[PDB]
RNA sequence: CCACAAGUCGAGCAGGUACGAAAGUAGGUCUUAGUGAUCCGGUGGUUCUGUAUGGAAGGGCCAUCGCUCAACGGAUAAAAG
RNA sequence: CUCAGUAGCGGCGAGCGAACGGGGAUCAGCCCAUUAAGUUAUGUGUGUUUUAGUGGAACGCUCUGGGAAGUGCGAACGUAGAGGGUGAUAUUCCCGUACACGAAAGGGCACACAUAAUGAUGACGAGUAGGGCGAGGCACGUGAAACCUUGUCUGAAUAUGGGGGGACCAUCCUCCAAGGCUAAAUACUCCUGACUGACCGAUAGUGAACCAGUACCGUGAGGGAAAGGCGAAAAGAACCCCUGUGAGGGGAGUGAAAUAGAUCCUGAAACCGCAUGCAUACAAGCAGUGGGAGCACCUUCGUGGUGUGACUGCGUACCUUUUGUAUAAUGGGUCAGCGACUUAUAUUCAGUAGCGAGGUUAACCGUAUAGGGGAGCCGUAGAGAAAUCGAGUCUUAAUAGGGCG
């Protein structure tokens, strides 16, 4: 029982390279180099889904503080606040109320001052 | 091939009911110089060690 | 049911065999369970048995002991309760030949009391123990 | 048990040859054991010793900037030697006598019960003609069968020989996988009987 | 106590002793160093074996002898640049 | 085939390794001077086999199609439904197959007769058996070393005799050397015929599927390649045009197909062009990844699909070897194909199946995976160096104690 490698080897090279889709150069073309290639972006997406939730945190932060220091509190003195005042929405949802509608952003920093008070 | 016997351990090794049975070193000369409770407590045999049956087992496999 | 197609063995009964160097999945992919390096990751690496890397061998500081005796080659051991296989009702050294429980090189047997017995034999030019001959009395036979 | 032929006659068996439960395991490692004993196993390979030529070393051991070789029949190049080079080999198997005695008892009695089995008292052929086998195996409903008897007439096997799905053979040569792969089994009272004394 | 092979302490029991009136003490010396496995041979004893049989030769068992094998767990009977 | 990796041999190391007995295959004895069985030639007779060959059954319609053996519907032969071919897949189209016939001439084999010849310089075994010295062979290495052969030196008795039974002696048992012939069971394949394969299918299988032991290399012995495929059928492209009466192409024509057009089935990858869409000439690094504006096409008009990716957070390849590697430590120019834990025997453990105080055959026979074949092996009892005992045995004066059970 004689076995040719043929059919399957082409399978698994042609899939690698069909991901490769995109590289520069040889990434795209080369088969050892292309493998190399697809691993590390596996690796970095492995990584950078866990670093997305930090950075959008960080994001809504920064805009929440911008929408405080308009209506007259520092980022930590109006999330100490409404804590305090009891309300629970959270920083995607100001970060979110704080573009797109200055009323209502006006309207809690009042209720986290008056509660600070 | 059959499994060849080590004719060296064979002649220095005899099978018991649960082990192998050997004879004590220490007994051929030189023995005027040791006491007698040493001299009559080498005579006789003794058992295997555990550590050592397995080996043993490798060289001898018929008996 | 009961075609060619529709047979199965026992599960348990087979196993796949171990296929060594195929890959980090397998577990057993690159050196294949040999360790790195040294005598035994060679081909045809394992020492002679008996070879302590050195030192004196276990078989060889120890002393020789004893002899062997011819007879005993040729002496043969008979339990009691192999005496059902005996066709008849005289137990001898042929009979227990053609009965199969004694070798038919050996030139002498003994009857050892081991289970038990039922018939009544006569026994003839076999060696019997104190408790055999009990036995075999008890059980109604004679000797010689 | 008491069986029924085509006509209605009784015919006593007993429950040694064809009544044993069907124990799988058994019948399958007797099949297995027939079908490995069926092969030829003639073949061979060359090794790096059976090429011809490659004695000699091809280049010398340092200076070249070469990979270091020792032969051109190498099982890394191209043109060398089989690294595990084949023999002919035999492929029989040892089946004990009571396993194989009892898998055919079990095959057996799974044909009765599964009514594949037809018990007849006579059968004979008048003449060595196809069609006149044909005829007879029709009337009794048994197109694709294997056809045992007490003896084995010439007349009937040469009748038999060209039908595709038939073929006729002696109590005494009856096999595992002969008795499975036909889809029914025709047997005369006397080959039952003899078979009967041999227990399967 | 200890990888193994080895090493150390020991009440008590039987026989035959020595010294004490006796209860008793004694299986070397206050103790811890003064040493060498296996193989091969030598000497004394033996209700073991003994290649047809009776013996014998040879072998076994018990006691003991021949190592600066000191590179001292000792690659050979026998070896420098 | 067992006995048996046993008894033994061995710097008693590594290793080497019997015989007796039992089970089978095949079986057979005949002579030394008047001399046998047997064998080899020649001729004759009979029988068989072989070297050319002959006959050899049975199918139509319809649909798809370049082409029917393929779909659908019905029929026939079968001692023939093995195989090969025919424009795609045929028991009934062709060659064949089962079966039945056939030899002027020649060859092989078998048995039986006739003649040769051989057996057959040999008639009971003297420079022989045995011995001293040195070697060799026996499983047996000088060992307690029997037995066989002899280079050298010697040297009997001769049936009231002589050889052997593992140093040697006695007694018993057994055989008759120093003269010959003899089939079968056993070993092998340059070659011939038929058949077979859980063997290969052009980097495989012979080195060699092809004008291969060739081309080529070497003074020579010697070493030693690469290279298969148009189409069912050449029907292998008349004729016209560009061009140098070239190469190459464009029409026309053949063909089911010409991107099947001659190194012609299919035509992957590395590598190299042309075309369209988007991005790109103020910005520093393993080239991606998570976000993300704009543009182009499509569109179920969308919280949609495809291509591109301005700007931005993070981010120093892979393998090996190491205490530790982005390492300026090793290996890889790239692609495609090939490339490394196997096979036989023995043994131990674990699963699983059969039988179970029992289990199981080996060689071999067998028109043969069956059925026979019980020799042998494992288990069922230990203790002791052993003789010996035996649910006990060894040590001991001990029934004490203790060790193995």
């Amino acid at each position: 029982a004689r076995v040719k490698r043929g059919v399957v080897a082409h399978r698994r090279h042609k899939k690698i390279l069909a991901r490769a889709k995109g590289y520069y150069g040889a990434r795209s073309r080369v088969y050892r180099v292309a493998f190399q290639a697809v691993i590390k972006a596996g690796q970095y997406a492995y990584r950078d889904r866990r670093q997305k939730k930090r950075q959008f945190r960080a994001l809504w932060i920064a805009r929440i503080n911008a929408g405080a220091r308009q209506n007259g509190l520092s980022y930590s003195r109006m999330i100490d606040g409404l804590k305090k005042a009891q309300v629970i929405i959270d920083r995607r949802v100001l970060a979110d109320i704080a573009m797109h509608d200055a009323v209502a952003f006006a309207a809690l920093a009042e209720k986290a001052k008056g509660a600070l008070a | 091939a059959k499994l060849k016997t080590r004719r060296g351990a064979a002649k220095r090794f005899k099978a018991t009911a649960n082990g192998f049975k050997r004879k004590q070193a220490f007994k051929r000369h030189i023995l005027t110089k040791k006491s007698a409770k040493r001299i009559r407590q080498l005579r006789g045999c003794v058992m295997v060690h555990v550590s050592d049956v397995a080996s043993v087992r490798r060289m001898c496999p018929y008996i | 049911t009961l075609r060619l197609n529709e047979l199965a063995p026992a599960e348990g009964a087979k196993r796949e065999h171990r296929r060594l160097g195929r890959g980090i999945g397998s577990g057993v992919g690159k050196t294949g369970g040999r360790g790195i390096k040294g005598q035994k990751s060679r081909k045809s690496g394992g020492v002679r048995p008996g070879f302590e890397g050195g030192q004196t061998a276990i078989y060889r500081r120890l002393p020789k002991f004893g002899f062997t005796s011819q007879i005993a080659l040729k002496t043969a051991e008979v339990r009691l309760s192999e005496l059902s296989k005996v066709e008849g009702d005289i137990v001898s050294l042929e009979t227990l030949k053609a009965a199969n429980v004694v070798r038919r090189d050996q030139i002498r047997a003994r009857i050892v009391l081991s289970g038990e017995i039922t018939r009544a034999f006569t026994v003839q030019g076999v060696a019997l123990t104190k408790g055999a001959k009990a036995a075999i009395e008890a059980a109604g036979g004679k000797v010689e | 048990m008491n069986l029924k032929t085509v006509s209605g006659s009784a015919v006593e068996l007993s429950e040694v040859a064809f009544g044993r439960e069907f124990n799988e395991a058994l019948v399958h490692q007797v099949v297995t054991a027939y079908l490995a004993g069926g092969r030829q196993g003639t073949r061979a390979h060359k090794s790096r010793a059976d090429v011809s030529g490659g004695g000699k070393k091809p280049f010398r051991q340092k200076g070249t900037g070469r990979a270091r070789a020792g032969s051109i029949r190498s099982p890394i190049w191209v043109g060398g030697g089989k690294t595990f080079a084949a023999r002919p080999q035999d492929w029989s198997q040892k089946v004990n006598r009571k396993m194989y005695r009892g898998a055919m008892q079990c095959i057996l009695a799974e044909l009765v019960r599964q009514d594949r089995l037809v018990l007849v008292e006579e059968f004979a052929v008048a003449a060595p003609k196809t069609k006149e086998l044909l005829a007879k195996l029709n009337d009794l409903n048994a197109a694709r069968a294997l056809i045992v008897t007490d003896a084995v007439d010439e007349n009937l096997y040469l009748a038999a020989r060209n039908l595709p799905h038939v073929d006729v053979v002696d109590a005494t040569a009856i096999d595992p996988v002969s008795l499975i792969a036909f889809d029914k089994v025709v047997m005369s009272v006397a080959a039952a009987k003899k078979i009967e004394v041999e227990l399967g």
